[PDB]
């Protein structure tokens, strides 16, 4: 979705954004 | 200029900007998770919005360069990745509504709170509240309240949004020429136009389905043994030929059975083999835990962590002066900047967790050698698998004796190994049927094989037939039990936990061969094998530059996921489980219900 991930924990989609 | 010369100029200009804008977004995101403030959220949201605005703009402009008219393979792989990262096919209205539904579903799952009938003030968030009950309780009707309330309060709020989400994700996928959203997800594993290493989206269903068949005799025997044991521990409530009630499996869903160890231990007369005591007696702190994880990777030949790693990582809970999100999590921010966020406690679990997370960091550091859009694991299954093989080697008696957490003269007997393997099985083989079925149901929803009027009817039918687990009370189409799990309500694919599980034992076996391991695979510790580290390193640095079929082949010598190394890991337990079940019924009714 985002080119690449800057972490390897799946975070809730609300801080996303 | 040729089209191929205009494409270089476009990528060079894109990567310069991407390097800056991604670092701005990653650093702001880390700062918020380390210190939750209004300023940090504004920064994160803006940095995120700019990154995203830039990436959809640049993905549109990449269509000016027909990939076919590109001799140079690395600029094609990049322009393809950049074409795939675009999101401008869905209508503005539906795109905005889909986001709105993603945020709503995300928020009602994270804000989900249930209150006791026996106590209107006994309101209990999911973490840590309902998870506590669902890990620990031995109280059928208490486990049942937490299970049922969660689904009938939070789940019922999700059913409508999840119907609207399905139709809007299917529109975007088909607009991209994919059969459905599930096909779009199976896209992660697609390799098209590399002679020898090609892999299709339907190939994935068949290989999951084929490997699952081979896993089934082991799950059946684990299931029948775990059941015989749950009978003693719930004597009124469990049929000797029936599925296990969904509320009794050691977590809110039965995703893992780890927390049934205490009820299922093959030899409960053998003492606890947790080295948390030794870590406390030798005064280990978080630095020592991460410093000992660092040494393990150096033993195999990989780099030490960076100065930036030790200077910037947050390895302990900051207190209350600073508020942080305490989920263990490895970060690759860009521009040489690697970090771990972990509220580390002096425990064996956290010691293992650190090797997993530092695994992710080794992967990120190796594929820094690739251009930006290929700084990605070969498929979504790889990172998890690279994590897990680390804890595989670190948890072994051999490794613990070597780092002083286990006495030089620890005596490993069959009872200790069977206890070790039963614990690993509850966690690892337990989750496979769960993981398969859960994705199977979504593949089918998205495909259009399950009508909304039969969503929950088929959900539980598949749970009973594949997972051998039954609901304690009947559920109508007013429920969305799947959305009651984080991955479903937050729009993350789930087959990655199936694939990483087969990839990890394939990896372990190959690396344990390179390290000249001797007997049972489960006893192996790749520590001190520079040969094993080299074999890993070579795949790690590849990132998403090669097909995952090749990447796997480099390390293991085969082009596809294979179940034999997994079955090989647990062969001792399978033999023992079959003997313990020689008088137990093996198999389960798909009709018997606790409410039948
Ligand atoms: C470009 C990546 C991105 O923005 N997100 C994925 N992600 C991570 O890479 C961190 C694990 C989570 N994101 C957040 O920062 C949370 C809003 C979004």
């Amino acid at each position: 979705a985002c080119g690449r991930q800057f972490c390897h924990t799946l975070m809730p989609r609300h801080l996303c954004a | 200029s040729t089209i191929e010369e205009q494409a270089k100029t476009f990528l060079d200009k894109f990567n310069h900007e991407a390097e800056d804008l991604f670092y701005q977004s990653s650093l702001a995101s880390w700062n918020y998770n380390t210190n939750i403030t209004e300023e940090n959220v504004q920064n994160m949201n803006n940095a995120g919005d700019k990154w995203s605005a830039f990436l959809k703009e640049q993905s549109t402009l990449a269509q000016m360069y027909p990939l076919q008219e590109i001799q140079n393979l690395t600029v094609k792989l990049q322009l393809q990745a950049l074409q795939q990262n675009g999101s401008s096919v869905l209508s503005e209205d539906k795109s905005k509504r889909l986001n709105t539904i993603l945020n709503t579903m995300s928020t009602i799952y994270s804000t989900g709170k249930v209150c006791n009938p026996d106590n209107p003030q006994e309101c209990l968030l999911l973490e840590p509240g309902l998870n506590e009950i669902m890990a620990n309780s031995l109280d059928y009707n208490e486990r049942l309240w937490a299970w049922e309330s969660w689904r009938s309060e939070v789940g019922k709020q999700l059913r409508p949004l999840y119907e609207e989400y399905v139709v809007l994700k299917n529109e975007m996928a088909r607009a991209n020429h994919y059969e459905d959203y599930g096909d779009y997800w199976r896209g992660d594993y697609e390799v098209n136009g590399v002679d020898g290493y090609d892999y299709s989206r339907g190939q994935l269903i068949e290989d999951v389905e084929h490997t699952f068949e081979e896993i089934k005799p082991l799950y059946e025997h684990l299931h029948a043994y775990v059941r015989a044991k749950l009978m003693n521990a719930y004597p009124s409530y469990i049929s000797p030929i029936g599925c296990l009630p969904a509320h009794l499996l050691g977590d809110m869903w039965g995703r893992f059975w780890t927390n049934l160890y205490s009820l299922t231990v093959p030899f409960g007369q053998k003492p606890n083999i947790d080295v948390t005591d030794a870590m406390v007696d030798q005064a280990w702190d978080a630095q020592r835990i991460f410093k000992e994880a660092e040494k393990f990777f150096v033993s195999v030949g990989l780099p030490n962590m960076t100065q930036g790693f030790w200077e910037n990582s947050m390895l302990t809970d900051p207190g209350n002066v600073q508020k942080a999100v305490c989920h263990p999590t490895a970060w690759d921010l860009g521009k040489g900047d690697f970090r771990i966020l972990m509220c580390t406690k002096v425990t064996m679990d956290d010691f293992l967790t650190a090797h997993h997370e530092m695994g992710h960091i080794q992967y990120d550091m190796a594929y820094a050698a690739q251009p930006f859009l290929l700084r990605n694991g070969a498929n979504e299954g790889f990172h998890e698998a690279v994590g897990e093989i680390m804890s595989l080697s670190a948890a072994t008696p051999k490794h613990l004796k070597s780092i002083g957490l286990l006495s030089p003269d620890f005596q490993e007997d069959n009872e200790t190994e069977i206890n070790f393997l039963l614990k690993q099985a509850l966690t690892i083989v337990g989750t496979l049927p769960f993981t398969y079925m859960l994705e199977k149901w979504r593949w089918m929803v998205f495909k259009g094989e399950i009508p909304k009027d039969q969503w929950m009817k088929k959900w539980w039918e598949m749970k009973r037939e594949i997972v051998g687990v039954v609901e304690p009370v009947p559920h109508d189409e007013t429920y969305c039990d799947p959305a009651s799990l984080f991955h479903v309500s937050n729009d993350y694919s789930f087959i990655r936990y199936y694939t990483r599980t087969l990839y990890q034992f394939q990896f372990q076996e190959a690396l344990c061969q390179a390290a000249k391991h001797e007997g049972p695979l489960h006893k192996c510790d790749i520590s001190n094998s520079t040969e094993a580290g080299q074999k890993l390193f070579n795949m790690l640095r590849l990132g998403k530059s090669e097909p995952w079929t090749l990447a796997l082949e480099n390390v293991v010598g085969a082009k596809n996921m294979n179940v034999r190394p997994l079955l090989n890991y647990f062969e001792p337990l399978f033999t023992w489980l079959k003997d313990q079940n020689k008088n137990s019924f093996v198999g389960w009714s798909t009709d018997w219900s606790p409410y039948a």
